[PDB]
Formats: C-alpha cells, sequence, structure tokens
C-alpha cells in the first residue's frame, strides 16, 4: 500500500474527487480480488496484472469521453511529465 | 515360525549387536542368565523368532558374532548379557586385517568365511521357516566392510529366496578417524547393491546431531549412539513378534519400498525422542509423533531430504492408537508438503500398527524413508575417492594384497551409475 | 480465440454462451478444455455445451482453460496440421526477436472433419500433438522433408505457393503474431528479471528459444 | 435347510468375521462355548451334546490373526480344523496370493468346504468377506472363487469387500491389487457389496460422534448390515426376502451386481432421546447423499434399483407412504425403464445391540441395498491411480518375479474400462 | 397441525429465545428437561418417551453465547444438533456474516430447517429472532431469509428485531449494518416487528419502577409480546386471530409491513393493588405516546391498521365500548381511507408470571399492534447518521475487504429513501 500511495502522491493523480480513502479502498478491493483469483489464497501484495487493472481504472476516471487507446496512453504521458518534473 | 538369523561383524557390529540383544531380551523378558522372568502371555508366543529353546527353559539367540581380532569377542563375552550367547558361535581370527579391505575380502576373510558359514547353516537348518538374515557392520573398516560383503555374497547364492537386511554405518566426511576409509566404502557399495534386500544408512554424524540437539546430551558415548540403532532395529520387526491391527512383515515392507530392484537404501528414525526435562512439557499423540518423525532433524542419515523428494515412506507405529487418526495425519503430510513427494506415486506412505508399545513408552513410530537425497552420501564419497585415486595413494597395500587396478575403477563406475539412477527419478 | 479460466470464470462462460445462443439459435460452437499444467495433450478434451464440463470429481481443483475451438483449419492431404516455430528472444531491453525461416509441421493421423458429437472423442483427428499421434497406427515416419506426419514448414509453404498462394503475406502475418505475442508477454518478464537480477548487482545475460504453436 | 457357509479371507476378513459371529451368537442366544443356556440352522450346526458349531471357515496366509482367535474369548466355538492359517503372508502381492502361495493351501480350504457343504440339506450360497487391495484378500479370494464356481456352479456366492478409499490408503501397491482383483468380482461373484473406510469414518464422526474410531466400530457396522441381509432366512415375520429373491430384483443384467449398502438409524444413544425414528424418517435418511457407506454421490447418477429391508415395528402402510414420498421428490431420480423400482421386505426381529458398542436400542431399523450408476465414479478414481504408476512401470518387478506375466495388468485395465462403459451405457434415456 | 418454527440468530436472538422458551415451557407445563409432570403442538414435537423437543434452531457465528445454553438449566430440552455454532465471530461486519464466514455455516442451518419442516403438516410461518446493528444478525439473517424464500415461498416470515435507539448506541458501525439489512427486511419479510432498547428502558423505569434494569427484563417483555401474538394458535377463545388473518388485517399495501407493538398492563406488584385494570384503562394505556417500545411520537402521523389481541377475562361488549370511546378523542387520528381500522381477537388464557420476575399477576392483558406512519421518524435519524458517517469514507475498507462493493451502500441508501417516500406519501388524504 505504501507503494501505491507514493505513486499517487508522485504523479499527482489525487484531487478533491479522489481522496486518499478512495485510493485505499480501491487498492484493498483490487488486491483482495486478485488474491482470491489465484489458486493460492495468500498472495501477500499486488502482482502486475492487478496494477494493470488499477491503471485502467485510473485512466478511465481521467480524460472522460475519449477512446480507450487515447486513454491509458494519456495517463502515461501525464505520469511521465510529472516524473520528469520530480527528478528535474 | 518366521525366524531371523542374526550376524554381527567387526567392532562396530559387535557393539551394536550387543546393545540390540540387551534391548530385545529386556523387551521379551529374558534373564541375563537365559531364563524367562516376565509378566505377559504375549512375550513368549513368537519368541521363536530370535531365540532357540535349549534344555530347562533356557533361551539362546542366533547371534553369529564374527571378527578377525579376538579382542571384541572377549569384550562381548565378559560384559552385560554376554554369557547369554552360545559358546561356539564366536568365530574369531588372529589379526584384525589392519584397516585393509583387501585383507578381509581376499586373504584373512577367506580363511574364516567357511568357518562362519558352517555355523550359519547349522542354525538356519534348525528353523521351521527362515524369514531371512540381518547383518550389522560398518563400511569403513577391513573386517566389517570386507567380511560383510564376502559373507553376504556367499549367503545370497545359498539362500536366494530369503530376505537379507543390513544396518550399515556409512562413513561421514566430518567425523573421520580413518584415512583409507573412503576406499573401503567405494569397494563395498557396489556389493551392497545386488546382494541385499534392504540396507539402512546409519551415518554417525546424524546420531551425534540427534544426541546434541534432541536429547540435550553434553557427553554422548558409543552406547548412546547404539541405543538409537537398536530402537530402529526393534521397530522394524515388531509386527513379526507381537499382534497388530495392520501387520507389516519384512517382505510386506520390501514390496512397497523399492519401486525398482536397486533402490533399497533408506533413512531410519524414531518418533518419541525428547529429552529428560522436556518430557513433562509434551503430549504423546499421533500428530506430534508424525511431526518429529518427518523433520530433517530426527533422521539418522546425514543428508537433507529438502534437497530431494521421497519416493516412498513407511511408518511402523507401535501403540494403542486409532486408525482414523493415523490416516488423517498421513493425508496432511502429503497435502502440506506436496513438493517433497514424487508425483507418480499416489499415497507414498505405507502404514502399520502394533499394539504392544516399548516398555515405559505408550506410543512410538519407526520411520523408513526412501529418498533421492540419499544420493548425496554417495556423491560425497566418490569425490574423496577420486581425490585419492588420481594420484595413487595408500594403494600399495591393496595392490600387494592381491587386488588389481581395475577393481577400483569398476567400483567407482558402479557407484556413479547408482547416483545417476537415483537422480533419474528425482 | 476467446478463452475462459475455470473454475474462476465458469459462471461468466455459461452466461456468455447462453446469451449468444439466445441471440443466435443456429449457433453451434465447439469448445476445447485444456489443463493448465497438462502437457503433451493430456487432459485436453472437446465439449459442445457448458454443461458437458465434467464437474464431478477430485481432478476439478486444477485450473483449466476453455477455448473456442478452430473448427475450420487448413487441410493438407485431408489432414489438419499445426506448425511449431522456433523463435529466439535475444534481450528484453532493448527488445530483440528473431524468427527461424523453417519450422516443423505436425499432421494428424486421421482425416479431419468438422466437430460433431459423434467424433468428439476421436483425439487423433482433433489433436496434432506428436506424442499422441506417434502411438497411432497411421503415423508415418519418413526421411523426406515433404512427406510423413512430420515435415518442414518451408516445404508446406512451397506447396501452398504451388497453388498460387502468396507465401510472403503468410510469412508477414506469422511474424506479426509472433512479435505480438512476445510484446504482450514481455512486461511480466521485465518484472521477473528485476526481481531475480536486481540492477546494480552482478548477473548473467539471458536469452531464450521458444516453440510457438 | 436354509444354510449359508461363511468364508473370511485376510486380516480384514477375519476381523469382520469375529464381529459378525459375535453378533450372531448374541442374536440367537449362544454362549461363547457354543452351548445354549429352529432359527440357528442357517449359521450353526448342532452336534449330539448341544454344541453349536458355526458354518464358517477362517483362512489366512499368516499365523497371528487366526492365532488371536485360537486363544481368545471364542476359543471353544470353532472346530479347530475350520481355522486355517499358512506360514508366510502374501506380502501385499497378488502374485503371491494367486500363483506362489495360494496354490499351496487351496486344497485344505476346498476339503473343509466340501465337508461343511455335505452337512447341509439346502444351501442358499456361500458368503465371502475380504479386501480389495490387500494381497491375500485379492489373490487367494480370486483363486478360491475361481475353483468354487467350477465346483459349485448355479449356486449363490455373495461377497463383501473393502474397496480402496479415494484419498486415504494404507498401502502403496493398492491400485495394482484392486485392478487385478476386479475380474473374479465381475465374472465369478453373484453379488458384491463394497464399502469404503473413509465413508464409515465420516459416518462415525458425524452420526455417532466418535472422534477417534478404530476398526472395531467399522466391523460392527458391517456386521449390522450382514445381519440385516440374512434376517428373513433365520427369523420370521411380514413379507420375507430370500437371497434369490433380492438377487433377482436388484440385478437387472448379469454384469451389474454392485449395489451400495446403507443403514439409516445410526444414533449415538444420546440423540436417541431427542428424536423419533419413524418409518418415513429412516427411509429419508437412507437416501440422504451423506449417510452413504462408499464415497460416491447419487446426485451425479441414476438410481437403477432399490431394495429396502425393514426390521422392528414396521407396518406396510407406513412403508408405502414413505415410498410414495420418495417418489414425489425430484432431487432423487430413477431411470425410466423401471416404473416399479422398489422391492421391500419387513421382518419382526429388532436389531441386537452388542455391549460396549456405539449404537442405540432402536425400535425399527432399515437397510438399503441400492443399485445406482454413481459407482462408476469410485472405480474411475482408483483407475486413475493405477495408470499413474503403470506408465513408469513401477513396482511391477515384484509381480513379474512370482509367475505373473506382463499382460495381466493390461488385460485387467481393458476389462475395467469395458465395465465402466457398460455401466455408463445403461444410464442413457430411451 | 399449526406448527411454527422460530429461528433465533445472533447473540441478541439467542438470549431473547432463552426467555421465550422459558415462558413457553411454563405456559404449557413442560419441565426444563422436557417431561410434562393439543395445545403444545405449535412449538413442541412429541417423541415416544414423552419428551417434548422445541421446534426451533439456535444459530450464532461464535460459541460463547451458545455454550451457556448447552450447559445451563435448559440443556436437556433442545436437540443437540439444533444449537448450531460457528468458530469465528462476525466482528460487527455485514460482509463477514454475509459473504465470508456466514457462507460456511448456511448449509447446516438449511439442512436442519428442512429436517424440522419434514416433521410439520400444518406449518404456518417462521419466527425470525435477530437484531440489527450486528454482524451476524444483519448478514446471516439476510442470507437465511433470501434462501428461505427460494425454498419455502408461500410461508410467512414474521420478523422480531432490535432497532438502534435515538441516542443510546453500542457500536460505531451500527448505521451501516442497519441500513444494509433494509433490503432483506423489506422484500423478504411479511411483518417486521421493531423494538429499541431505550424505550423499553424507559418503560421499565416508569411503569415497573426499576431504576437500573438490564437485558433480562427487556427479553422477558419481548417474550410476553411474542407469546401474546401466537396465543390463539395454542389456546381457545372467543375471537381467534390466525397468523395469516393477522397480516391480512394489518398490512394494507405490500411494502407497508412495519407494525408497532405495545403491551398495556405493565405494572409492578405494589402499584397493582390500587389500580383497577379494567379493559378501558389498558386499552387507553395502549394509545399512549410514552408507552410504545420504539421511541417515536404516534401523534406525529397517521394510524392505518390496528390489532388488539386480548387474553384473559375480556368480554367482547367491553371491547366494543373501549373501541367506541377511542374513536371519539381527536388526539388519535386515522387515515380517511380506513373507516374501520380495528381488528379484535379474544382468547381465554390469562398471561403467566415466571418466578423472580418484575411483572405482577393480572387477569386480563392486551397486546396492541399498530401500522402507523410514525416509523419514518425513526428511520430519518438513522439515515442522517449514515450520511454523516459516509460523507468521509469511514470503516468502509473493513466492509470492502471481506467482499462487498460500494454499490451496496449506495443502493441501500436509495432503497431506504424510497421506502421513506412511500410511507410519507401513503398518509395523504383524498
Ligand atoms: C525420564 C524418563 O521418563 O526416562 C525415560 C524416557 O522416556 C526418555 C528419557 C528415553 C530414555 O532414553 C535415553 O535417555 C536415550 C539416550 C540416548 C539415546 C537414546 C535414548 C531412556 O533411557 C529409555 C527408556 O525407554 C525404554 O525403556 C524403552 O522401552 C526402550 N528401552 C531401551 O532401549 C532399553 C533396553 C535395554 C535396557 C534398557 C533400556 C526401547 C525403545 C525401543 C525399543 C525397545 C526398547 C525410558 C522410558 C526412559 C530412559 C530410561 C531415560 C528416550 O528413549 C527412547 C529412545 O525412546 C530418549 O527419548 C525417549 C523418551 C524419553 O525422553
Ligand atoms: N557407532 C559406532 N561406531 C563405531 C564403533 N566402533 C567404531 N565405530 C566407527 O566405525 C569406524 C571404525 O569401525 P570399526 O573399528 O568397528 C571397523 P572393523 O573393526 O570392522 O575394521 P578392522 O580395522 O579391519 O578390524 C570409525 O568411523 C568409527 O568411528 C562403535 O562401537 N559404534
Ligand atoms: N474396514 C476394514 N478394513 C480393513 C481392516 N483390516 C484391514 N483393512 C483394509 O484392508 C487393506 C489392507 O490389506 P489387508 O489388511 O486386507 C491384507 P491381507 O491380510 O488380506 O493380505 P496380506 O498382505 O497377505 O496380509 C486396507 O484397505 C485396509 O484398510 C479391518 O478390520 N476393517
Ligand atoms: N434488547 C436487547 N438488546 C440486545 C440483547 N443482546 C444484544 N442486544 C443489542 O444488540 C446490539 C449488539 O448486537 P449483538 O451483539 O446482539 C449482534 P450479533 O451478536 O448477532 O453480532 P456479532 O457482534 O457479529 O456477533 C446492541 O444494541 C445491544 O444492546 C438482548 O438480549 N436484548
Ligand atoms: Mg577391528
Ligand atoms: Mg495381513
Ligand atoms: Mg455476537
Amino acid at each position: 500500500p505504501t507503494g501505491f500511495r507514493t505513486f499517487i502522491r508522485s504523479c499527482k493523480l489525487s484531487s478533491s474527487s479522489l481522496s486518499m480513502a478512495a485510493v485505499d479502498i480501491l487498492y484493498i478491493d483490487i488486491t483482495r480480488r486478485w488474491n482470491s483469483m489465484t489458486l493460492d489464497q495468500r498472495d501477500s501484495g499486488m502482482c502486475l496484472q492487478a496494477f494493470v487493472e488499477a491503471f485502467f481504472f485510473l485512466a478511465q476516471r481521467k480524460f472522460k469521453m475519449l477512446p480507450l487507446h487515447e486513454q491509458v496512453a494519456s495517463l502515461i504521458d501525464l505520469c511521465e511529465y510529472h516524473l520528469s518534473l520530480l527528478d528535474e | 515360525m518366521r525366524e531371523i538369523v542374526h550376524i554381527q561383524a567387526g567392532q562396530c557390529g559387535n557393539q551394536i549387536g550387543a546393545k540390540f540383544w540387551e534391548v530385545i531380551s529386556d523387551e521379551h523378558g529374558i534373564d541375563p542368565t537365559g531364563t524367562y522372568h516376565g509378566d505377559s502371555d504375549l512375550q513368549l508366543d513368537r519368541i521363536s523368532v530370535y531365540y532357540n529353546e535349549a534344555t530347562g527353559g533356557k533361551y539362546v539367540p542366533r547371534a553369529i558374532l564374527v571378527d578377525l581380532e579376538p579382542g571384541t569377542m572377549d569384550s562381548v563375552r565378559s560384559g552385560p548379557f554376554g554369557q547369554i550367547f552360545r559358546p561356539d558361535n564366536f568365530v574369531f581370527g588372529q589379526s584384525g586385517a589392519g584397516n585393509n579391505w583387501a585383507k578381509g575380502h581376499y586373504t584373512e576373510g577367506a580363511e574364516l568365511v567357511d568357518s562362519v558359514l558352517d555355523v550359519v547353516r547349522k542354525e538356519a537348518e534348525s528353523c521351521d521357516c527362515l524369514q531371512g538374515f540381518q547383518l550389522t557392520h560398518s563400511l569403513g573398516g577391513g573386517t566389517g566392510s570386507g567380511m560383510g560383503t564376502l559373507l553376504i555374497s556367499k549367503i545370497r547364492e545359498e539362500y536366494p529366496d530369503r530376505i537379507m537386511n543390513t544396518f550399515s554405518v556409512v562413513p561421514s566426511p566430518k567425523v573421520s578417524d580413518t584415512v583409507v576409509e573412503p576406499y573401503n566404502a567405494t569397494l563395498s557399495v557396489h556389493q551392497l547393491v545386488e546382494n541385499t534386500d534392504e540396507t539402512y544408512c546409519i551415518d554417525n554424524e546424524a546420531l551425534y546431531d540427534i544426541c546434541f540437539r534432541t536429547l540435550k546430551l553434553t557427553t554422548p558415548t558409543y552406547g548412546d549412539l547404539n541405543h538409537l540403532v537398536s530402537a530402529t532395529m526393534s521397530g522394524v520387526t515388531t509386527c513379526l513378534r507381537f499382534p497388530g491391527q495392520l501387520n507389516a512383515d519384512l517382505r510386506k515392507l520390501a514390496v512397497n519400498m523399492v519401486p525398482f530392484p536397486r533402490l533399497h537404501f533408506f533413512m531410519p528414525g524414531f518418533a518419541p525422542l525428547t529429552s529428560r526435562g522436556s518430557q513433562q512439557y509434551r503430549a504423546l499423540t499421533v500428530p506430534e509423533l508424525t511431526q518429529q518423525v518427518f523433520d530433517a532433524k530426527n533422521m539418522m542419515a546425514a543428508c537433507d531430504p529438502r534437497h530431494g523428494r521421497y519416493l516412498t515412506v513407511a511408518a511402523v507405529f507401535r501403540g494403542r492408537m486409532s486408525m482414523k487418526e493415523v490416516d488423517e495425519q498421513m493425508l496432511n503430510v502429503q497435502n502440506k508438503n506436496s513438493s517433497y513427494f514424487v508425483e507418480w506415486i499416489p499415497n507414498n506412505v505405507k502404514t502399520a500398527v502394533c499394539d504392544i508399545p516399548p516398555r515405559g513408552l505408550k506410543m512410538a513410530v519407526t520411520f523408513i524413508g526412501n529418498s533421492t537425497a540419499i544420493q548425496e552420501l554417495f556423491k560425497r564419497i566418490s569425490e574423496q575417492f577420486t581425490a585419492m585415486f588420481r594420484r595413487k595413494a595408500f594403494l600399495h597395500w591393496y595392490t600387494g594384497e592381491g587386488m588389481d587396478e581395475m577393481e577400483f575403477t569398476e567400483a567407482e563406475s558402479n557407484m556413479n551409475d547408482l547416483v545417476s539412477e537415483y537422480q533419474q527419478y528425482q | 480465440p476467446r478463452s475462459w479460466i475455470l473454475p474462476d470464470e465458469f459462471q461468466l462462460f455459461v452466461a456468455q454462451v447462453q446469451m449468444v445462443k439466445d441471440d443466435d439459435p443456429s449457433w453451434k460452437p465447439t469448445f476445447i478444455v485444456k489443463p493448465d499444467g497438462g502437457c503433451q495433450g493430456d487432459g485436453i478434451y472437446l465439449i459442445k455445451d457448458p454443461s458437458d464440463i465434467r464437474l464431478a470429481g477430485t481432478l476439478q481443483s486444477r485450473p483449466a482453460v476453455v477455448q473456442e475451438y478452430i473448427c475450420k483449419p487448413l487441410l493438407i492431404d485431408k489432414l489438419k496440421f499445426d506448425i511449431r516455430l522456433y523463435v529466439l528472444l535475444k534481450s528484453l531491453d532493448p527488445l530483440e526477436i528473431y524468427i527461424a525461416k523453417d519450422g516443423l509441421s505436425r499432421f494428424c493421423t486421421e482425416p479431419y472433419q468438422e466437430p460433431t458429437p459423434k467424433n468428439l472423442h476421436r483425439i487423433f483427428m482433433h489433436l496434432t500433438n506428436y506424442s499422441l499421434n506417434i502411438h497411432s497406427g497411421n503415423f508415418i515416419h519418413s526421411d523426406s522433408a515433404s512427406t510423413g506426419s512430420k515435415r518442414t514448414f518451408s516445404s508446406i509453404l512451397c506447396r501452398l505457393s504451388s497453388k498460387g498462394v502468396d507465401i510472403k503475406k503468410v510469412w508477414s502475418d506469422i511474424i506479426s503474431v509472433v512479435i505480438k505475442t512476445v510484446i504482450a508477454l514481455t512486461p511480466e518478464l521485465k518484472v521477473f528479471y528485476q526481481s531475480d537480477i536486481p540492477t546494480g548487482r552482478p548477473g548473467p545475460t539471458c536469452f531464450q528459444i521458444l516453440g510457438f504453436d | 435347510m436354509r444354510e449359508c457357509i461363511s468364508i473370511h479371507v485376510g486380516q480384514a476378513g477375519v476381523q469382520i468375521g469375529n464381529a459378525c459371529w459375535e453378533l450372531y451368537c448374541l442374536e440367537h442366544g449362544i454362549q461363547p462355548d457354543g452351548q445354549m443356556p429352529d432359527s440357528f440352522n442357517t449359521f450353526f450346526s448342532e452336534t449330539g451334546a448341544g454344541k453349536h458349531v458355526p458354518r464358517a471357515v477362517f483362512v489366512d496366509l499368516e499365523p497371528t490373526v487366526i492365532d488371536e482367535v485360537r486363544t481368545g474369548t471364542y476359543r471353544q466355538l470353532f472346530h479347530p480344523e475350520q481355522l486355517i492359517t499358512g506360514k508366510e503372508d502374501a506380502a501385499n502381492n497378488y502374485a503371491r496370493g494367486h500363483y506362489t502361495i495360494g496354490k499351496e493351501i487351496i486344497d485344505l480350504v476346498l476339503d473343509r468346504i466340501r465337508k461343511l457343504a455335505d452337512q447341509c440339506t439346502g444351501l442358499q450360497g456361500f458368503l465371502v468377506f475380504h479386501s480389495f487391495g490387500g494381497g491375500t484378500g485379492s489373490g487367494f479370494t480370486s483363486l478360491l472363487m475361481e475353483r468354487l464356481s467350477v465346483d459349485y456352479g448355479k449356486k449363490s456366492k455373495l461377497e463383501f469387500s473393502i474397496y480402496p478409499a479415494p484419498q486415504v490408503s494404507t498401502a502403496v501397491v493398492e491400485p495394482y491389487n484392486s485392478i487385478l482383483t476386479t475380474h473374479t468380482t465381475l465374472e465369478h461373484s453373484d453379488c458384491a457389496f463394497m464399502v469404503d473406510n473413509e465413508a464409515i469414518y465420516d459416518i462415525c464422526r458425524r452420526n455417532l460422534d466418535i472422534e477417534r474410531p478404530t476398526y472395531t466400530n467399522l466391523n460392527r457396522l458391517i456386521s449390522q448390515i450382514v445381519s440385516s441381509i440374512t434376517a428373513s432366512l433365520r427369523f420370521d415375520g411380514a413379507l420375507n426376502v430370500d437371497l434369490t429373491e433380492f438377487q433377482t430384483n436388484l440385478v437387472p443384467y448379469p454384469r451389474i451386481h454392485f449395489p451400495l449398502a446403507t443403514y439409516a438409524p445410526v444414533i449415538s444413544a444420546e440423540k436417541a432421546y431427542h428424536e423419533q425414528l419413524s418409518v418415513a424418517e429412516i427411509t429419508n435418511a437412507c437416501f440422504e447423499p451423506a449417510n452413504q457407506m462408499v464415497k460416491c454421490d447419487p446426485r451425479h447418477g441414476k438410481y437403477m434399483a432399490c431394495c429396502l429391508l425393514y426390521r422392528g415395528d414396521v407396518v406396510p402402510k407406513d412403508v408405502n407412504a414413505a415410498i410414495a414420498t420418495i417418489k414425489t421428490k425430484r432431487s432423487i431420480q430413477f431411470v425410466d425403464w423401471c416404473p416399479t423400482g422398489f422391492k421391500v421386505g419387513i421382518n419382526y426381529q429388532p436389531p441386537t445391540v452388542v455391549p460396549g458398542g456405539d449404537l442405540a436400542k432402536v425400535q425399527r431399523a432399515v437397510c438399503m441395498l441400492s443399485n445406482t450408476t454413481a459407482i462408476a465414479e469410485a472405480w474411475a478414481r482408483l483407475d486413475h491411480k493405477f495408470d499413474l504408476m503403470y506408465a513408469k512401470r513401477a513396482f511391477v518387478h515384484w509381480y513379474v518375479g512370482e509367475g505373473m506375466e506382463e499382460g495381466e495388468f493390461s488385460e485387467a485395465r481393458e476389462d475395467m474400462a469395458a465395465l465402466e462403459k457398460d455401466y455408463e451405457e445403461v444410464g442413457v434415456d430411451s
């Protein structure tokens, strides 16, 4: 969860609409679903596919009324811009 | 009915056998003088499995004790339970074959193997139905590792239809007191692979580990080490001598342990070994015995089962427990540690139950495990052997004692083939 | 082809099949069930209805994949064949993929027919696995590259061109699907490489040879 | 004039026989000395001086199991010739029980069987208790049945077997013996009832609340079933069913003779004082797919035939009402080609409760002999394990080294597959 | 032939059922062990030994509340398998008792309920005892109701439940669970009976004059009301109200089934020697704002249906007099579409007094059931609490972790809002 919250605080996806509680709820739900999906029920943490699902949800939230290919890609561009600002 | 003839070879074999005979005589209730003083009707039903009835309620073991040094015979005779043995079963030589395997397999052993086989035939023929033999020796000396190969080679052709066991002590790399010892081992494994029905690898360093860790023993001796071997020996054959819910004779154990003819090397264990000040803090149940029976710490061989996978597992329980509990416990092991089990053998564990427990105890188990990790032992010796064979070291003794160079290479090839074939099924 | 993961997505598979059947009554699909851990064609069978899935037994705890069966493949000598192609993955960063010019064409031992309830059990005509077809009595071992149950892919391509088929387009789309599979499958390999060979620590380089069916 | 001869083979057979014969002695009122302090002329023979010698032969390949009976509570009950033991066991090897050691002791058992069968006027048939993956209980049973069929053809031979459990097993060579022994079961036994140890463990835990059961409880349950089957032969009452009658009614085709046994009122004597056991209650409890004595579920099968055996205070009106109620239910479904799918039987003798047991003194009890197609699951499971070894040719050298060819394994596999397909084909709808 | 099954679920249900069954046993003469030293048929089943087993199942997802029953006074009364207990408490979570932990115990409860229904020929309905504001009583109750309609469709589902108080609470997560249980109590129930602890505390303080009461007195009052509800199925009287007639005379529209219970002759021993508790007095005492067991002012709303269940020495002419004088005061105003809004039942059995109680002996008692639109006032405060808690997502991660979405929250709030709108609109006049 610390990794997700650092990602959210770094790429500045959080706003008034999406607060920290909503991010935590989303992380918990996605992690629980993907842990139950696998044959082993421990799955302590988040795999890559769950991260893909989370990124898809976040890209759906932003850039409304846009094609899916334009989505995800736009969020990637914004995240890369914010990261470039961060290291610079 | 279904009697076994016992043979002891070498100093290690003689001492282990003496401890074992004290153990069995206590269990069956036998006076050191040879009389029966015991309170049970079940201690004398199958007594005709180790003992012979002499005149006036006297019981005398089979116990063919052999050595090339006449010192161990004197040590055994003047010693606890030492006149319990027939006077003429002592077949002793004049010199202990040094530490030379060639001496005990070709020259000194040859002049004594016929003498041993006379008494071996004399006892066997006085049996109603001979189930088999069992030999206790060590694969690091000349008398032991040479006699226990020559005798076994001539006992196997004479009685091919019988059963042959061997509680051999495999040499350890760390605890070493002999220099030429790897040579002997490399020259014995290849005869202990086609002449015996079973073989139990009893590494000494594992016994020391058990004594130091499980039993909290500051200063162990050889008697403490032989106690565990005797316990395993008794637990192997309890179902031939006392009644049970599910009996398991030696042949029944053999039929479901070796999937292939030459995979007959096993790991022993004894379930309730605890301490002397932790006893009060424990409960004697089936699940705890199964937990201290399958741990890579209660095993009497120096090779980690985590490095390989079991092909089969036996479990001769002794006590008045329930069958459902045993079956449930066995299903949990297999389900919990699935990786440590061959996939093409469903239900690798073979169980058994005998009512009568060892005296004092109210419950015990004897774990016999065929595992691929045993190959480690062999691949741990061969390297040492090679280290001493590329530059011919200490080989003048063996060469001058009648052997030739090609026997060593043949033995190494046989052992390497055994390691490879044990690794094939991993 | 569209796939479902059992037993997790059994309900979704049933609902999708029911909805498509309601939309198109004439729809008569054929599905193929393959175990995840099963190899050499073991445990793979054919079904026509979701109810045909054997859900009674102790072998159903293993995850499985239900896939839309290709009922209409190309037939050579009335035998349906698959192609095993050897692909080299050189590196993940930068990505480098190489494709061999020739492969192995494995043919069925029985004439191919469209899947029907009367011939679902016939694995020889529905499975191209070499280990399964080798036990069939109709398997032919030939030293020639253009005959027998196992042939060279270049020979099959040249026979196809002998009928006027543009082999260049065929090769182009094989390359396209191979590269598409590699790129779709790469990111988890980068994750695994980072997990097993962390940056800044000594480690060997890696490559792989993959058999694409 | 209604005599049955009992045969018990192997450790399981001998222990089940101990339980069964203690039950018969308690029922008919015979002291363990074979002398009373009619209905007994089907399992006992009366000598001149009031002795009652059982009509059974105990045969084993190893001495200890029989020797326990030789010096025990029922020592002065069996004619010591009838107690038969060998010198060495088959060692879980079918080859030893059939080809190496069984042939060495096949003469004494036949001679004693002939001596016993010449002492009867009308013989309903033999009874055989054994195991299925035990070695002696497979090989020697196969040999004995093969010779019995030749010597006593056109005569009933009903066998009770302990089929291997799906998950728990006490041996590693179990599937080999189980697969090799299902040829005389298929072609040399007029009927066969198989029970699973796992199912009885589940029944004991759930119903009798026995947390840690032993083999004695299981054997007592089998003894109860066997007493229920052979009750219309000894005692009298309402509609009575002999061996030939229910053999005809429960076996549609000669290849389908594998029913399942059920005992409904299994109560721990503490739930008895809290519930009434009416005819409808026990009849419903029999059909419940949890109180089954093998690990098969009828819900994934069709109920081909049904036999109901009632003891105690039972009147036909309640039986008919319960059968109708079972008929209305759609969860349990029969096949279509038996509009009348039941054969019922009512006896007056209440079940006998042994001391130190687990049951309760009920007033009425019901025994179900149900022929369904769900058994094809159980065999399949065992079948799977078998080939999982045979692919690697594991443990085969033991069987080969004792006069058994390599083709017998494949022959038995093909036979079992054919039996599976035969059992599946009868489940189709018209 | 008028059997009723009660399902006490959760801790509150269990310890209300203790008092309920104590009162039932006292009423029908049944000892705490089950032997009497017909009328008892509705709640008890008779076995051969003369032992009467209660017709109810106790369910809780934790042992600590049931072992007291199993080791207490009434330990030989209930069936051992009718006291179903889990292993891990639901920890005040709707999702825990509805999706994760309560999903492993539903099968046993359903099987036992089917077993109980198999023993009833004139089954009428179910008496579900549970409580809102708890994990088990909100989740497992929902699961059980949902499936008890998939199975028994036309049977009645009467619900007795504990609602949160205006300001006296126990857990910080009460509004969430009580809102989430609205779906099940709305479209899977026929009459939802609601009582809050604060009102019964006030009743105990004023009427019975007890300064510091506890849960036992509350449960005894609840038991008295429940006994009054079913007192016609078991005893005899002049006007008998059946279970279905009760709800055909109390429920106007399908979704309006949330009545209000009152018990008038609630008096201490000391203050009863001075007051002549005539029929008029107690009938008026029913129509008192400070006497209802839900904290709500009945004068702030309409009156749709009224049922008066009289027990004791009640002659119908005096009932007519009390009803006539009630319809004269303007403080009790009705709906214009219900010119007749009074239903009357009269039975002969007087109420009973348990040893060591707080209720005096009386010869006439009246239970009042009212379908008033004053319940929306009770729902509004809880709705406001829910919105305040949910504005900043609080404790929601607990619910999402066990397998519930936020769509459940949104939909439950909308459903409650729609129900409140329906109740507010049904009060208009035209
Ligand atoms: C404090 C106390 O209760 O002492 C017990 C005892 O239970 C402990 C200490 C015993 C004891 O064993 C040891 O101290 C020991 C030391 C080194 C190596 C092996 C054992 C005991 O010696 C062992 C002895 O066990 C027996 O008597 C068995 O029947 C055993 N007997 C012999 O081996 C034996 C034979 C001849 C003469 C004397 C003893 C046996 C086991 C298997 C098969 C046959 C016999 C018992 C109850 C004790 C002592 C005395 C301390 C243990 O014995 C075994 C092997 O079961 C070691 O751990 C177990 C359980 C206990 O901790
Ligand atoms: N557990 C035991 N190990 C022993 C005993 N005696 C020796 N050994 C071990 O075995 C090895 C030597 O065994 P022995 O001296 O009995 C060999 P043997 O006398 O048969 O050979 P020769 O030297 O040819 O006479 C060496 O590793 C010792 O530590 C003993 O009594 N118990
Ligand atoms: N229900 C029971 N099953 C038993 C009993 N004894 C053994 N068995 C079952 O029998 C199987 C083990 O084989 P057996 O004991 O029948 C071996 P048998 O004596 O017939 O042959 P040998 O191998 O020659 O001793 C295994 O499935 C056990 O669970 C018993 O008393 N009850
Ligand atoms: N009037 C009564 N209210 C009760 C009683 N027992 C509990 N309660 C009330 O119920 C509320 C607490 O819920 P419970 O603990 O009864 C619910 P349950 O045990 O089913 O849920 P878990 O906590 O998940 O086990 C709280 O308002 C209590 O005052 C009782 O006997 N009478
Ligand atoms: Mg020496
Ligand atoms: Mg046996
Ligand atoms: Mg609780």
